[PDB]
Order: C-alpha cells, then sequence, then structure tokens
DNA sequence: GGTTGGTGTGGTTGG
C-alpha cells in the first residue's frame, strides 16, 4: 500500500496473509469470507510467466495479524489449506481477467475480536455501492513504494469511471474487473502495490453498517502513478462462482 | 449472517479513524 | 504487557 497509513487493530478482521513456508516470506493478501474460506487473487497462486504454480502444501495462512512479521501469540490463528480452487476461465496469458481464487482451509477457524469474515454482495448492494466517485477501503502488507510495512496498511480511494478505466491503460479491461484511484488533478493519492494482490477492497454500507468485499487487489502498472489507477477483480461479477464452488466442496 | 461487524468497531459502536471519509463519499 | 503466557543470550516472535 503506497500513502496509506498503520490499520488500527482490529480494523479489518477479515485480513489473511498469504504466506510460503520456504524461504518463509509474505506471498500476497487474501481474505476471510466463512470460517473455513479464504478469498484471494489466482496470480497469488497461479501465474506461469513467474514460474508460479502453489500447491496447497507449499503455503500457509495467517489469520488475525497485525504486525507484518512478528508471530502474535494468541491472536493470531495459522491454518493449512485442504484445497485451492482458481477460477477456470482465470486468463493469466493476457489480461489477468477473472483474477479470484478460493482456498478451503483444513479446520474452521474460531473468530475473535481480530477474526471475522467480510460480507460478500448481493445485486442490490453491488449495484447501490459499486459507482464511480464512492470510496472503498484497501488494506495489505505488500510494497510502500514503487519497485515493507511494519504493520498492515490501509488506504481509501475512489472508483473510478470504466471509459477513464479504459483509456488509462493498453491492457484489455473486463467487465470482470473495476480501477480505483485519485485523478490525475484531484490532489490526494493513494495505491495498492506488488505484495498487496488477493487483499480486499470493501466498502461500508451506508445502509446496514456492514463491509462488503467488492473487489480483490489484483494488478496495476507500476503503483500510485500520476494519471494510472489499481485495478480490482469484480467479486460480485463472479459471485455465482465463489457460490457455487462453497456449496459444492 | 455475521460478517462485516468488527467487534472492536461496530460492536462496541466506535468509528475507526477514516471510515468516516468512506460515508462521506456517498453524499 | 501487548492485539496474548510464561518465562527469552526466546519461541512459530521484538523489545
Ligand atoms: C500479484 C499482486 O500482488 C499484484 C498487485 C499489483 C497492484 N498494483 C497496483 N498499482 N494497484 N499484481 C501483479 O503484479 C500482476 C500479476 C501479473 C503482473 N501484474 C501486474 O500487475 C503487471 N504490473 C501488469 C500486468 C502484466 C500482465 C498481465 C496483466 C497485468
Ligand atoms: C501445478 O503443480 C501441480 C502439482 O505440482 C500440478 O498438479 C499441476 O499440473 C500444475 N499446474 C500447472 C503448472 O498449470
Ligand atoms: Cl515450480
Ligand atoms: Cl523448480
Ligand atoms: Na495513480
Ligand atoms: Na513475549
Ligand atoms: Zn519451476
Ligand atoms: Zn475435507
Ligand atoms: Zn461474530
Amino acid at each position: 500500500i503506497v500513502e496509506g497509513s498503520d490499520a488500527e487493530i482490529g480494523m479489518s478482521p477479515w485480513q489473511v496473509m498469504l504466506f510460503r513456508k520456504s524461504p518463509q516470506e509474505l506471498l500476497c493478501g487474501a481474505s476471510l469470507i466463512s470460517d473455513r474460506w479464504v478469498l484471494t487473487a489466482a496470480h497469488c497462486l497461479l501465474y506461469p510467466p513467474w514460474d508460479k504454480n502453489f500447491t496447497e502444501n507449499d503455503l500457509l495462512v495467517r489469520i488475525g495479524k497485525h504486525s507484518r512479521t512478528r508471530y502474535e501469540r494468541n491472536i493470531e490463528k495459522i491454518s493449512m489449506l485442504e484445497k485451492i480452487y482458481i477460477h477456470p476461465r482465470y486468463n493469466w496469458r493476457e489480461n489477468l481477467d477473472r483474477d479470484i481464487a478460493l482456498m478451503k482451509l483444513k479446520k474452521p477457524v474460531a473468530f475473535s475480536d481480530y477474526i471475522h469474515p467480510v460480507c460478500l454482495p448481493d445485486r442490490e448492494t453491488a449495484a447501490s455501492l459499486l459507482q464511480a466517485g464512492y470510496k472503498g477501503r484497501v488494506t495489505g502488507w505488500g510494497n510502500l513504494k514503487e519497485t515493507q510495512p511494519s504493520v498492515l496498511q490501509v488506504v481509501n480511494l475512489p472508483i473510478v469511471e470504466r471509459p477513464v478505466c479504459k483509456d488509462s491503460t493498453r491492457i484489455r479491461i473486463t467487465d470482470n474487473m473495476f480501477c480505483a484511484g485519485y485523478k490525475p488533478d484531484e490532489g490526494k493519492r493513494g495505491d495498492a502495490c506488488e505484495g498487496d494482490s488477493g487483499g480486499p477492497f470493501v466498502m461500508k454500507s451506508p445502509f446496514n453498517n456492514r463491509w462488503y468485499q467488492m473487489g480483490i487487489v489484483s494488478w496495476g502498472e507500476g503503483c500510485d502513478r500520476d494519471g494510472k489507477y489499481g485495478f480490482y477483480t469484480h467479486v460480485f461479477r463472479l459471485k455465482k462462482w465463489i457460490q457455487k464452488v462453497i456449496d459444492q466442496f | 449472517a455475521d460478517c462485516g461487524l468488527r467487534p472492536l468497531f461496530e460492536k462496541k459502536s466506535l468509528e475507526d479513524k477514516t471510515e468516516r471519509e468512506l460515508l462521506e463519499s456517498y453524499i
């Protein structure tokens, strides 16, 4: 996260850290959507141009965390992966279309002050909240500048109109993506960055006061560049696939 | 269901330091 | 203690 700030304790209890065992390192962000399911970007698990192809046993999920590196005794829960499900139509060769994956945990995690799932949007929530100019919030332990934090970072950013998103890049944008960030002339700055993918773009519903995950940090070109915008997987667009996986498995 | 409500914030009727910026963006 | 025990030339881990 570039130009964000330290998150407050328990501010993003659905934040999950995808962790590589060997060597030990943070791979990506992710989110808790039930006591047994974690949502993330598929490129965090499969990306052949970077020789990336993780199997369940190469990974661990750490939930309830604040510090990037210290083991938070009795606060965080470390879970193993029973199964990974990548969207069948995830297009890594061209534009990361449908950059989304579900991970079923071996054992359900107990919720606590620091661990709780985020809501997934339904059609009314998506229609009402996903509008250009409305702000969502992005969290992550990714890089602080284009090329790092001691604790989880947070940044609020406005959803951008689709024509503007399209004209800001030569990468082919699809309806399974949306972009967010301040315009070349809005004064403010901020963006997600490498290391943040899988992390949630959330919005607080003014109708029922709950946080909803509308997006997943997916890609960008550099970080926080003037005129560029971060891109996010459109969670509601792929919700039928999310629900079919959860219902079935 | 039990999702999207934070024990240390909404449950205690406390706001985190910047959620207000989000709410204002709706208006 | 702490966002948490009982003890660290820490530990699955800083000070
Ligand atoms: C995997 C994630 O941590 C990362 C998130 C980047 C978010 N950036 C901004 N500014 N909000 N995603 C990536 O690094 C993805 C994975 C594939 C490469 N990529 C990019 O975002 C390249 N920078 C652009 C790109 C290359 C090929 C296909 C699509 C996008
Ligand atoms: C990824 O690796 C797993 C196990 O190594 C294998 O079953 C699968 O075929 C691979 N998928 C790829 C490289 O697309
Ligand atoms: Cl490999
Ligand atoms: Cl290899
Ligand atoms: Na920008
Ligand atoms: Na200690
Ligand atoms: Zn290899
Ligand atoms: Zn099973
Ligand atoms: Zn609860």
